[PDB]
């Protein structure tokens, strides 16, 4: 009774947090952590996964957004608006005594049903794959502050996702892994660009090295370059006055054959994980290698696939079969900084973006707003069709729920309804956060779906409810099925827990 | 946690507020701010980034206007209050489009559109010119309203020639790496005094008396290393045996420096630039070797050095060839006030100067450094960019007189939007003449005829007591700095806008 | 105590909330405000004075805003919200043309001048008319944002009815005292059941039991003192030595009072209503003959009876003559609701009449009191002047675009400040609108045009969901209130806009 009230209210509240940033008239929020870190951004999965959630309701809708984000990448904010409404609208059917075993199978039943629909209604992305694509990304940077140049920067985001695509049984497969994102602030957005390559943001170990190395054999390490001191208690007893250089030359030539084999194997550039020794840099800036250190092995990986290179942990046995390939290694100053551009990859299906913005906090929303599209083409791309947004789709999975409720007709009826008003949820926060009237647009919503126009949403820029396809409005099918999945599974899970004890 | 219309006019108040701290450093008329610690302590300036960075702003959007002014100065040096008083202005104005029901996105368009036709109408508008003449304009314009005495006329020499001499030419471009010119102080009273160094100044003595006072044409080692004792990175023992060893061992360690000392010798440097420790012993024989040694040379300065006079930097003394020594008609160590420093000059590289600021107190020289590191960064730019803008108010009055005109020309909301951010441009005539002490609405009445006669170049004449031809004056804004200003606030002054609960 | 910039952006700030506290309660689709206190407790009105008087306001500068609503209630009735509103934008609008530069004086000439100005435009675009048909016109739109029903129509001709009943000619002009028309209230629940007595009513019952439930024909005398036995001013003591006259004594008293009854009935009297007390003796035999008397009559309704009956208010009932008794066809007690009342009709003099309030609740019926009584008000002022404007923002949206006009044929500071007025205006349509649901910047958008293509009367349609012609729809704002309302808000707003320091 109470436990439930109570969860329902805790959760609804986390759903409202992100309500208002749905769509292209969203706000975006501010969040202060403890140490005082600010994240001004408007991606529903940082704004859940930041606040400070403590109720277990409300972390359990948090719960969702991560999800979402997980398996598809644009659509938590979608997912908990949903979570909220199937949870109000059980709220309304509690009331009426009806049990939440009936109300969650109500929910599962309208679920399917809802996925089917979307299959049902969806579109396969023709010849047109170029143009669709591209009004794909841009509807993503719409909701985002990176409207400002979704033009350029969906184009970007179609450019690079197209590039790593392998187009393999006649279906595309989409490795991340092949695109680096850095954001580098000192620059406008519409600076933001992208580069053939992989730019890893470090600059060489020595101002020795050399500034650029043309056909470059990338020698990749994940151990660092120093003497090796034995496992075993190790201790030198010096009796003679003598042996004292003959020690210390025998330390410096391990360092300076460490080299020499990396070098002897053709190594011109030696990226690692790790650290380099400061006698070792001299020599390796001495031999003309250009090195870099302490590099992130994340960005490791993205050089190994890029120049087809292996990650050697056993310099002793690094062998030339193990050195990765460019066309050109070069330390370039992105604004203040200087990076290494690894340009001219043997692995052609390897890019990077360089998000440009003036500001921190305004080139890491650009990071994320980019990030957004990247899984949007590249999910569309995958899944190979698209639905119409503006809540369209939504409108019309709501249409189609209210007949099949009439058909799985009884208490779980009731159910399989309050689940269409739910996803009315949609339509609704799109048309509040712009301004348009709710009832109203819903009321023409609900007429145009009911005529069977399947593809009416809101146009918040107009008001009107126009053909969103057409007016390019359009997102991939798999984020619509994971919303209504994730959050079908909240609503269900908080809807069984009766008692909330510690 | 704040939302809606309380978060946002709450976050306008904070940026306003925060963008009112500085508002008065702004132009020549401009005063100082005297900002206190703990235990470093006074820090008088007027330069818009540091009076900032080390203000103790807590508000978060106070911490993002902020931000832009760290930005506009890493990135382009000068404008860094013009940027800052500008985003409060825009976040203000604002604040008024969304009382009548004006949508926070709609205003972030107007703003785009706004500022994405002034970067057009600017660049349209804007004068080209690379000659010293101008250089050196726009050097005098960038030391204004700092505390530098009456010696901006020299000052702006300094620049200008600086710049000059590092300036290179590529594939047909000018480019001038701002890191080739090295500013340093010293508290010696004068600020004419200030040298203009035709190679690289070390704040750093010879270590050790008997070396010599001076060194003309120079090869000079830099060294990586330090000069000392090193120890097996396996543990090591000595174990004695015999009485006699104890003395043998204490002989190694003697001969030891006396080679390290030998293979610099045999290299043919007279000249050894260590960025790390020398050992007495190792100073007792570079001494007798009659070698000018420098210890604990700090990297930024191996580095400058490195590229000024051609060495390459060595570890190991065993790659200490003649190869990879540097060039200096003269190193000579010079008293430069109380304290003595090393000169290298007539280094191999000419594309490598110095400017050895003097000035007194402490806290006039620390400034007069500000000063003239922005007047360095725009004329560098400016030699680059060989183009140049009409100063004091005169730039904004004509862009907020031609985006008034593009507003109608632009829809319903938009224009609102629009109209806002021709007003937020006034902000900076207005905020000239205000300091100036003058008469703001009529200047700005005045200002705005003037311009639309078409007097590009009427500026707010603070002499004039009043509106002025800029173009006389020489007041001259560099391009590249008014765009980064305008972008950075557009771009910030929109993300705050969207903020509609802060939490 | 606070100086300067931060005195007076605080006192603005101040205004300006005390103004949206009723911001919400403006036009048709207005709210209400529940008001709490210690005791009495639950207030709820949508009445814009109310929902002040009964606020505590503690904020110096907010007192004086409130000063407003109880004046324009007080001095015209209707407008209390408007005038509140409208002082809040001035004082809102005041702040931009502050920050630029403009001195608070000059500000306080442009409101002078623009409110001059305005004074006439209405004047001159006010539309005549005193035919009942408009008359009940008025009072429809005085109902509108009150929760009065669906009656409204019922209501708007009571009030009609009363206000022509009561409504007297003297050399030529109309006028019409509201203190004629009697309103009273009494919880039985209808609303509908709102009587329209031709004659006083006043909220008592006849003292005792026996006395006629009826009085035809009635010579009504009213009483200033009190029936009672009364005391000597100089301390008077009886000292009794025979037993015989203790009864002499009490029976002195009841002499007493049989003569006051006789005087009463020599005098022609049969109905007698006293402004005090009246003895239990002096009931016995006033009801032996016959008299219908009624105690305690408060001195308000011995006023307005004395007026409507043509009596005369006696104290000594030697002076109570016939020549002092009013007239009355009927003098009936009746049941209205729990409560019995006292129906007091044919009067002498049929300019004094009554409105019955009923209505259910207890809450509900203060309110449509309320609501009545700005009807009655407007109604009774327009039947005076008949003149009007054109209600819903009409009105506002002319003035505001004939003074921006007027704006341009004044000087350059005032210019400012007159177009500050201008927008300031148009606060009330775009309020409207807002609490309507509409979007206020289209709807301004778009009434401006129509207004501007001469169509005065294009008001906010919230039926048509935006604009509209208000002459259609009967929307009439009576002129004495706009005109009150304007000048209320100018000379507060200048009183609070020159104080620059609060102490
Ligand atoms: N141009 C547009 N017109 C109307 N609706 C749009 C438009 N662009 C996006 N939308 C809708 O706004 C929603 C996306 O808003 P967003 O804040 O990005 O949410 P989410 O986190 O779920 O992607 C989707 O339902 C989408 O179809
Ligand atoms: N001599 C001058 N006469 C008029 N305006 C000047 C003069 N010198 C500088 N200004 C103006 O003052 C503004 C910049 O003031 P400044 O203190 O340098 O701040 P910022 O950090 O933004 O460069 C510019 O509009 C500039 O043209
Ligand atoms: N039916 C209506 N249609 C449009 N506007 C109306 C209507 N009725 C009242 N108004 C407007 O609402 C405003 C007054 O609202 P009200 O609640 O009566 O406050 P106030 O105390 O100022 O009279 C006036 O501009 C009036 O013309
Ligand atoms: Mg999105
Ligand atoms: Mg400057
Ligand atoms: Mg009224």
């Amino acid at each position: 009774k109470d436990a439930m009230k109570e969860n329902i209210e805790a959760a609804i509240a986390i759903s409202n947090s992100v309500r208002s940033s749905l769509g292209p008239r969203g706000m975006d929020k501010m969040l202060v952590d403890s140490l005082g870190d600010i994240v001004i951004t408007n991606d529903g999965v940082t704004i859940l996964k930041e606040m400070d959630v403590e109720h277990p309701a409300a972390k359990m809708m948090v719960e969702v957004s991560k999800t979402q984000d997980s398996f598809v990448g644009d659509g938590t904010t979608t997912a908990v608006i949903i979570a909220g409404g199937l949870l109000q609208q059980a709220q309304g059917l509690i009331n009426q005594n009806v049990h939440p075993t009936v109300i969650s199978e109500g929910y599962r039943m309208a679920s399917e049903e809802a996925k089917r629909v979307i299959d049902e209604i969806s579109t396969k992305i023709g010849a047109d794959e170029k143009a669709l694509l591209l009004k794909m990304a841009q509807t993503s940077l719409n909701s985002k502050s990176a409207s400002v140049a979704k033009d350029k920067l969906a184009e970007i985001s179609y450019e690079a996702v197209k590039s790593v695509a392998e187009l393999r049984d006649g279906k595309y497969y989409v490795d991340f892994d092949n695109i680096q994102v850095v954001k580098k602030q000192g620059g406008a957005i519409d600076d933001t660009q992208l580069i053939n390559g992989i730019i890893v943001d470090k600059e060489k170990v020595h101002p020795g090295m050399p500034d650029v190395v043309k056909d470059a054999k990338i020698a990749l390490l994940d151990a660092p370059l120093e003497i090796k001191k034995p496992e075993f208690d190790t201790n030198l007893r010096i009796e003679d006055p003598s042996m004292i250089q003959k020690f210390l030359a025998q330390e410096e030539n391990m360092l300076r054959e460490m080299v020499d084999k990396i070098k002897s194997v053709g190594a011109n550039v030696v990226i690692t994980q790790k650290g380099i020794d400061d006698m070792a840099q001299h020599y390796l800036s001495r031999a003309g290698i250009y090195a870099v250190r302490r590099v992130k092995k994340s960005d490791m990986d993205k050089l190994a696939k890029a120049t087809g290179a292996s990650i050697v942990s056993t310099i002793d046995e690094i062998s030339s079969s193990d050195l990765g390939t460019a066309e050109r290694v070069e330390q370039v100053k992105v604004g203040e900084d200087y990076m290494t551009f690894v340009t001219g990859c043997k692995n052609p299906k390897a890019v990077s973006i360089l998000v440009r913005g003036e500001t921190e906090h305004v080139v890491d929303e650009m990071e994320r707003s980019i990030t957004d599209s990247l899984h949007v083409v590249a999910s569309a791309l995958e899944d190979g069709a698209y639905a119409a947004g503006g809540g369209a789709t939504a409108a019309e999975i709501a249409f189609r729920l209210r007949s099949y409720a009439q058909k799985i007709g009884g208490r779980q009826q009731l159910a399989i309804e309050k689940f269409a008003d739910a996803i009315e949820e949609i339509p609704r926060a799109l048309a509040e956060n712009a301004g348009l009237d709710p009832i109203d647009i819903l009321l023409k919503l609900r007429a145009e779906h009911a005529k069977g126009n399947k593809t009416y949403g809101i146009n918040v820029f107009t008001g009107e409810i126009e053909d969103m396809v057409k007016n390019g409005v359009i997102e991939p099918i798999r984020v619509g099925k994971q919303a209504i999945e994730s959050a079908t599974e909240a609503a269900i899970m908080i809807l069984r827990i009766d008692d909330v004890i510690a | 946690r704040e939302q809606g219309k309380n978060a946002q006019r709450n976050n306008i108040e904070a940026a306003k507020a925060i963008a009112d701290a500085v508002r008065t450093t702004l132009g020549p008329k401009g005063m100082d701010k005297m900002l206190v610690d703990s235990i470093g302590d006074i820090i008088i300036s007027n330069d818009g980034a540091t009076i900032l960075k080390e203000m103790d702003v807590e508000h978060p959007t106070a911490k993002m206007i902020v931000e832009v002014s760290k930005a506009q100065d890493t990135a382009v040096g000068d404008g860094t209050t013009t940027a800052v008083v500008l985003s409060g202005e825009l976040l203000k104005q604002a604040e008024t489009l969304l009382d009548q029901g004006v949508h926070p996105t709609v205003i972030s368009n107007g703003y785009r559109l706004a500022v994405n036709e002034a970067r057009k109408i600017i660049d349209e508008i804007a004068e080209k010119s690379t000659d010293d003449a101008t250089l050196r304009k726009i050097a005098l314009t960038a030391l204004s309203g700092k505390n530098t005495g009456l010696s901006n006329d020299f000052l702006a020499d300094l620049v200008v020639k600086a710049v000059n001499a590092v300036a290179e030419v590529r594939d047909g471009k000018t480019i001038v790496d701002t890191a080739n010119i090295k500013v340093d102080k010293k508290n010696g009273g004068s600020v004419n005094d200030t040298q203009f160094i035709s190679g690289i100044v070390i704040d750093k003595e010879k270590v050790h008396s008997k070396m010599p006072d001076v060194v003309k044409n120079a090869k000079i080692a830099l060294i990586d290393s330090a000069l000392e004792i090193k120890k097996t990175e396996i543990e090591a023992k000595v174990q004695i045996s015999d009485p006699s060893k104890i003395q043998d061992f204490l002989n190694q360690e003697t001969n030891t420096f006396k080679q390290m000392v030998e293979k610099i010798k045999k290299s043919g440097a007279n000249v050894v630039l260590c960025q790390k420790g020398i050992d007495d012993v190792a100073q007792h024989y570079l001494a007798k070797e009659g070698i000018y040694a420098v210890r604990r040379v700090k990297k930024s300065d191996m580095e400058k050095l490195a590229k000024a006079t051609g060495a390459k930097i060595v570890t190991d003394l065993d790659d200490l060839t003649p190869s990879v020594l540097g060039e200096a008609e003269t190193v000579e160590e010079r008293k430069i006030g109380d304290d003595r420093m090393t000169f290298v000059m007539g280094c191999k590289n000419p594309k490598a100067v110095s400017i050895l600021i003097r000035g007194g107190t402490d806290h006039v020289v620390s400034e007069v450094e500000r000063a003239l590191n922005d007047a360095i960064r725009v004329v560098a730019i400016t030699k680059e960019d060989g183009k140049f803008l009409w100063g004091g108010g005169a730039v904004e009055a004509e862009l907020a007189m031609r985006l008034a005109k593009y507003a109608n020309s632009v829809g319903g909301r938009e224009q609102l939007a629009i109209e806002a951010f021709a007003k937020a441009l006034e902000i900076i005539p207005r905020t000239l003449a205000e300091n100036a002490g003058i008469d703001p609405i009529n200047t700005l009445i005045k200002l705005k005829a003037d311009d639309e006669k078409g007097r590009i170049s009427v500026g707010v004449d603070l002499d004039n007591n009043g509106v002025g031809d800029m173009k006389a004056k020489g007041v001259v804004d560099p391009l590249r700095v008014k765009t980064h200003a305008l972008e950075s606030a557009v771009e910030v002054a929109t993300m705050i806008l969207r903020i509609d609960d802060v939490i």
